[PDB]
């Protein structure tokens, strides 16, 4: 099922020498193991403009680090990983 | 998961120590940092590594003595001290994280017997009354903005005790801690409030920056009741 608990980036970005990304992410709340409901949107952080490449982000324990490659929309972009407002969100800019 | 650190160590001035770390989890997509306490001293991160690549970073004042490696096969992490002066006596602690320390070990004794940013916690003490609104003040000499995130986190530490993560990412409260501990602040200057003051609550308090290395700690803030 889909994941309620909590978030945190382990790692700086790392932009691949192609045009990927990848995000590494951990799990402080309850509900192990499950889905993580991570996403990307907008300039607005409301029209979901991008690409999940890692099929279904698995949240197996507390001390997971959920490796997952994406590629983004050219400009400003913010990544969603938990659910709500206490969920992570993040600014990247694709020169 | 959980640290486990190697035992207490007596070195001799001019030798070397090696700490080990071994982490009940996969420590290649974490950070691995050791962090120093003098006795009646605050904080000091030494230094992290990223165990996928190898990539080191040290602070300054250690730059040259200090060697941090790890193994994925096993999960440890090493840290060696070089050229121990007498001033090198502290514990040792390994900690794990970006957005604050959540895991730590249990710390290390080494005995030794015979610009660059700035933290500025206000104040250097304080005492309320049982029950009433403390707060504490962090502001950095630079801004703290990573990914339009605030990287500045809160820590809370007893006597003889390793430190524990209260609030990351500015605002953010760590599973485990109580509601009451609120994190606020942006830019340069950051603010951690105590609803109402408990005796558990008595501890020093500690802001950490960690969006660019060094991951510096402020001088920290010994919370005291207040002596009727």
């Amino acid at each position: 099922t889909m994941c309620s608990g909590k978030f945190s980036i382990d790692k700086e970005m790392a932009e691949t020498q192609h045009g990927t990304t990848v995000v590494k992410v951990k799990y402080e709340g309850a509900g192990a193991p499950c889905k993580v409901p991570i996403e990307i949107r907008d300039v607005n952080k409301e029209k979901v403009v991008g690409r999940i490449i890692s099929s279904t982000p698995l949240a197996e324990n507390t001390n997971s680090v959920t490796n997952i490659e994406l590629e983004p929309p050219f400009g400003d972009s913010y990544i969603v990983i938990g659910v709500g407002n206490s969920a992570l969100t993040l600014h990247w800019f694709r020169k | 998961v959980q640290l486990v650190q190697s035992g207490a160590e007596v070195k001799k001035p001019g030798a070397s120590v090696k700490v080990s770390c071994k982490a009940g989890f996969n420590i290649k997509d974490v950070y691995m940092s050791w962090v120093r306490q003098a006795p009646e001293q605050g904080l000091e991160w030494m230094g992290r590594i990223d165990p996928e690549n190898g990539d080191t970073k040290y602070d300054p004042k250690l730059q040259g003595r200090v060697t941090m490696t790890a193994d994925t096969s096993t999960n440890t992490a090493y840290m060696e001290l070089r050229s121990l002066r007498s001033d090198d006596t502290a514990v040792y602690y390994c900690a794990r994280g970006w957005e604050g320390f959540a895991y730590w070990g249990q710390g290390t004794l080494v005995t030794v017997s015979s610009s660059d940013i700035v933290m500025t916690q206000s104040p250097a003490s304080l005492a309320v009354s049982l029950g009433q609104r403390a707060t504490i003040s962090c502001r950095a000499s630079e801004n703290v903005d990573k990914y339009g995130n605030s990287f500045m986190h809160w820590y809370q530490q007893k006597p003889g005790q390793p430190p524990k993560l209260l609030i990351y990412r500015a605002s953010e409260l760590q599973w485990g801690v109580p509601d009451r501990f609120s994190g606020s602040g942006s830019g340069t200057d950051f603010t951690l409030t105590i609803s109402s003051l408990q005796a558990e609550d008595v501890a020093v308090y500690y802001c950490q920056r960690s969006n660019e290395v060094p991951w510096t700690f402020g001088q920290g803030t010994k919370l005291e009741i207040k002596r009727t």
